[PDB]
């Protein structure tokens, strides 16, 4: 006891924020500060140097600045990617059969039902790249959902978060990289490529560093990565051989049938009417993802759930679907 | 409507103002009234009032029923004797007599220890049986012997619902929340509903629960009677315990009439019908021989090469890799090696004897008693292997039957009540010899024969592994597994007070205090007694870092059934011991993702026993995500036990007594490495 409350000396009034550059492995590391002071002190206790993960803040003080202990801190990795496993197979979506079996059969090949794929002597560990129209999670959400079935699964949406904070560079791939090599059996899926297409001069470098780390120079097959923007002419052409080397392939345009399926999958679970016709719904949209139908489909559960019932009418779809009008023409 | 013209009628207590007015109470009954019966304060006097006296009996049990009362509502009632689909019964006699006969039940259940209730439960059960409403008057007439003429007064001809509905969810609650008695009572009225219906595997685990002679003689004639059959001879094997299929064995053997219950009552017919369907059907890689045979160094991983090769019992080749192989290895090893070729010989008995004959009464001690060992776990019921181990039993020092005594008696423990096994196992533990596995597979041996015997004797075998366990205070590794026999013993039954006799006859200092604790562990199988969890809870704190590890570790066992309440805070402790309490406390269930994430936490450890442990339930709860736990291990190790124990964990990757003694046997491989050398002859895998 009085040896845990004797180095209150050092943690006590000359105490100080820091942060920390690297571990050496002669027990005395490396910090910096605003003006960056780099102290070399041996390790005290309170620490773990093995979790810390060096490049973060760390305590220091106003002493020759031993290192009395740590101080954990981001929010934003935890929204990175989802941790369940959703009831949306592959088995819950049609048309796209073949185009669901290329991916697939392209992903689901490595790691799982290993005698086509170890026997062979290939093991292109690069995964395929596509891009969906509509999107907005809807589309590559329902490909990407294949993999999600049983495994883990690494996700990735928005280029945000290298822009809405200063350059600090690759280190977040670095965090990526790390947590799918301590996590290989994964998929890795990367959406909203918006890098180049929203200083500007660091995007480039950071993208271009983002397909050097992306393409596994000194690293084995360890994880297979599928990417998915919304337009292919945004992505440079440099981004592709180093990038999509495995296969790439194209979806078609839902005007009436895919709008047709969609609105059959988002109305299947739910009740309907009998007057509730098809052509009007299939007929008054115009390039729309699923994920304003769904919201029309859930205001419209709601809605017609606020009179205690389940079954839809027209009149109150078409009252939502005025939702769908409105909200693609404002 | 407004109680203008109703409201002066019950005020009057003359007889006809009653007996009319009380007809329209029944005529408006239909749903009680237009309100919540707020006239309490106005038939309280009628209350006081007495010609149709049971119809004022009726309104009153009906307003006392519908407003509240804890006593006085079924009171009406026992007085009454009633004899005065629609709506009026579906009230007063579904929900008001539910809540109305469950509290008189309750009540009469709690406070006294005549028939009115008898009368109310039957007449409620047959009205009920009306309703037609499966489950909640049945949940509520569990707790009221009756429930025998009950079922066989309600289980004519639905079958599916109140055998699938109420064995299902009454089993459940019946091994949660009923005690003992009562799942006897559904044990002994479940054989006679499930005797007199179909589906006869419920009854075989009617079997598998009650261990009854005559379930199996029913279920055979009525089995026999009615016409696969491998099959369930398969699983017939499977769920008989070893006291059913000796006296399975020597039944049919008195019978015989068509033998081959006699030929399934045996190893030989679960075995023909899978081995030759899965070397079929299924083919291996031969990658796990070609490279779990290569990076094997240091005569330990070449060990894990030995184990990884018993997994084969398709490709036999890493087995007939030449000679030399086992001369190249070391006693610790020639043991395992020689327990080897037993391992990969399950089957093919005839060849069993011409593939070990090259090995017996070889030069070495170890080859031939190894080979005695690999004899003795080839075969179970064979009986034919068993003479030239058994013939000179006379050493008394060291004569190579101490070893073949190891191997033999082990072996023949796991392939032997028996007492011509015993009448020569009594000079075995009378040795006394200072190697510990002679009275480990001594004790493990007439132990696992004692298993599921009548209530757990307690004469002088166990007596006599009492007092000679109590006979020298040296080398308390025997004080850890002499107790591992005796909890064989007393495994099988909870209420039993042997184990307050071995807290008679054994208690001393913490030593044979352990051994009472150890059958603490293994007398309490499990059932309805949270007073054991609470005390687990208490004495959870004890002084003593072995009885937390072995008597927590109970935990497993206890409540092997309900795993929601299994996983709980003992990794948020301190005490290594309890982190290895729960990392054993795991178990060797499906493998969710829960239990992997709790090894993915308990598996970043520095002990070299808890890293050492850590895999082995980590493997045996998964039997995609297999091979990322071996890459983390290959990324923490790169001792000699992490690579040895994380290849034997590529060995485990890719209610009975035998698949719960020999890890429970595994519990002490924190010491040397003889008990390793009884690790390669485990029988809980599948």
């Amino acid at each position: 006891e009085e040896e845990r409350s004797k180095v209150d000396d050092l943690r006590g009034t000359p105490m100080s924020v820091g942060t920390l550059e690297e571990i050496i492995d002669d027990n005395h590391a490396i910090v910096s500060t605003s003006v960056g002071s780099e102290h070399y002190v041996s390790i005290l206790s309170f620490v773990d140097k093995d979790l810390l993960e060096p490049g973060c803040s760390v305590l220091l003080n106003h002493k020759v600045h031993a290192v009395i202990g740590v101080l954990m801190d981001d929010p934003l990795v935890t929204v990175m990617k989802v941790e369940k496993a959703p009831q949306e197979t592959y088995a819950d979506i049609g048309g796209l059969d073949n185009q669901i079996q290329e991916i697939k059969e392209s992903v689901e090949l490595p790691l799982t039902h290993p005698e086509y794929y170890e026997e062979m002597g290939i093991k292109p560990p690069k995964g395929v790249i596509l891009y969906g129209p509509p999107g907005t999670g809807k589309t590559l959400l329902a490909k990407a959902v294949a993999n999600q079935t049983s495994a883990t699964f690494l996700r990735v949406v928005g280029s945000e978060l290298i822009q809405k904070y200063l350059g600090d560079g690759p280190k977040l791939v670095r965090e990526l990289f790390r947590v799918a090599e301590e996590h290989a059996p994964s998929i890795v899926f990367i959406d909203e490529i918006d890098a180049i297409g929203t200083g500007e001069r660091e995007i480039q470098r950071t993208m271009l560093e983002l397909l050097n780390q992306l393409d596994g120079f000194d690293s084995r097959g360890d994880v297979k990565v599928i990417m998915a923007t919304n337009r292919i002419e945004t992505l440079d052409p440099a981004l592709i051989r180093p990038g999509r080397i495995d296969r790439k392939i194209e979806f078609p345009l839902p005007d009436e049938k895919t709008k047709k399926r969609i609105f059959q999958i988002h109305t299947s679970r739910m009740t309907l009417a009998d007057d509730v016709t098809l052509d009007d719904l299939i007929m008054a949209k115009d390039d729309l993802s699923g994920a304003d139908i769904k919201a029309i489909c859930t205001e419209a559960g709601l809605m017609a759930l606020r009179e205690r019932r389940m079954k839809v009418t027209n009149e109150d779809f078409k009252k939502s679907k005025e939702n769908v009008l409105y909200k693609k023409q404002e | 409507r407004d109680k203008a013209p109703v409201q002066p009628q019950q005020s009057p207590a003359a007889a006809p103002g009653g007996t009319d007015e009380k007809p329209s109470g029944k005529e408006r009954r239909d749903a009680g009234d237009k309100d919540k019966e707020q006239e309490l304060s106005e038939e309280d006097k009628q209350l006081q009032d007495e010609l149709y006296r049971p119809a004022l009996e009726e309104l009153r049990r009906q307003i006392r029923s519908s407003t509240t009362s804890m006593t006085s509502v079924p009171k009406p009632l026992k007085f009454l004797r009633p004899h005065y689909n629609k709506r009026f019964a579906a009230d007063i006699i579904s929900v008001l007599a539910m809540t109305m006969s469950g509290e008189r039940e309750c009540l009469k259940y709690r406070l006294v220890g005549a028939g009115e209730v008898a009368k109310e439960w039957q007449e409620l059960d047959d009205a009920e049986k009306v309703q037609r409403e499966p489950l909640l008057t049945l949940v509520k007439e569990i707790v009221p012997l009756l429930m025998e003429i009950e079922q066989v007064d309600m289980l004519e001809k639905d079958i599916d619902e109140n055998a699938y509905a109420k064995v299902c969810l009454y089993l459940t609650s019946c091994v949660n929340y009923v005690p003992e008695p009562e799942n006897s009572a559904l044990l002994r009225c479940a054989l006679g509903v499930f005797r007199k219906f179909s589906r006869f595997p419920e009854a075989l685990r009617l079997a598998l629960m009650l261990n009854d002679m005559e379930l199996v003689e029913d279920i055979f004639t009525s089995c026999k009677d009615v016409v696969m059959l491998g099959r369930h001879g398969v699983f017939l094997e499977l769920s008989e315990d070893v006291e059913e299929y000796e006296d399975l064995t020597e039944i049919m053997s008195n019978v015989q009439l068509n033998s081959n219950f006699l030929a399934l009552a045996r190893e030989l017919d679960i075995m023909e019908p899978k081995v030759p369907d899965d070397i079929y059907k299924t083919h291996l890689e031969n990658n796990r021989f070609g490279g779990s045979g290569s990076q094997v160094d240091s005569a330990r991983m070449n060990l894990a090469s030995s184990f990884v090769n018993g997994f084969v019992n398709q490709d036999k080749l890493l087995t007939d890799d030449g000679n030399k192989w086992l001369y190249k290895n070391k006693d610790h090893g020639m043991l395992s090696a020689a327990a080897s070729l037993g391992m990969i010989l399950l089957w093919d008995v005839d060849g069993g004897l011409t593939q070990i004959d090259k090995y017996l009464y070889s030069s070495e001690d170890y080859i031939k008693s190894g080979a005695l060992l690999a004899c003795g776990i080839v075969n179970s019921g064979v009986r034919n292997e068993c003479d030239p181990a058994l013939a000179l039993l006379s050493d008394y020092v060291l004569h190579n039957s101490n070893t073949m005594r190891l191997g033999s008696i082990f072996g023949l423990g796991l392939a032997y009540n028996r007492e011509d096994v015993l009448t020569l196992l009594l000079p075995v533990m009378g040795d006394s010899k200072s190697s510990m596995e002679v009275a480990g597979v001594t004790a493990l041996a007439c132990g696992m024969i004692a298993v599921g015997s009548c209530n757990g004797d307690v004469t002088s075998t166990i007596l006599q592994t009492i007092m000679e366990k109590s006979e020298t205070e040296l080398k308390d590794t025997y004080a850890r597994w002499l107790p591992l026999g005796l909890g064989l013993n007393h495994l099988g039954k909870g209420e039993a007070i042997e184990a307050i006799l071995a807290a008679l006859e054994v208690v001393s200092e913490p030593f044979r205090s352990f051994a009472n604790t150890l059958v603490d562990v293994c007398a309490y199988a499990g059932s309805g007694n949270v007073l054991k969890v609470q005390q687990l809870l208490h004495i959870c704190s004890e002084h003593f870092d072995s009885k937390e590890k072995e008597e927590d570790k109970d935990k497993k066992e206890k409540k092997d059934k309900d795993k929601k309440e299994a996983p709980a805070d003992m990794g948020a402790h301190q005490g290594v011991a309890v982190l290895g309490i729960a990392l054993i406390a795991m178990g060797e269930e499906i493998g969710a993702e829960m239990a992997l994430r709790t090894f993915g936490h308990l598996l970043r450890y520095g002990e070299p026993t808890l890293r050492r442990a850590v895999p082995l339930a980590l493997a045996l709860i998964s039997v995609s995500h297999d091979a990322d736990p071996e890459v983390s291990y290959n990324s923490i190790f790169a001792a000699r036990l992490a690579a040895m124990l994380r290849q034997l964990a590529q060995y485990h990757a890719k209610k009975g007594t035998l698949t719960l003694c020999p890890y429970h046997s595994d519990r002490q491989l924190m010491s040397q490495v003889a008990v390793a050398g009884l690790l390669t002859v485990l029988v809980s895998f599948l």
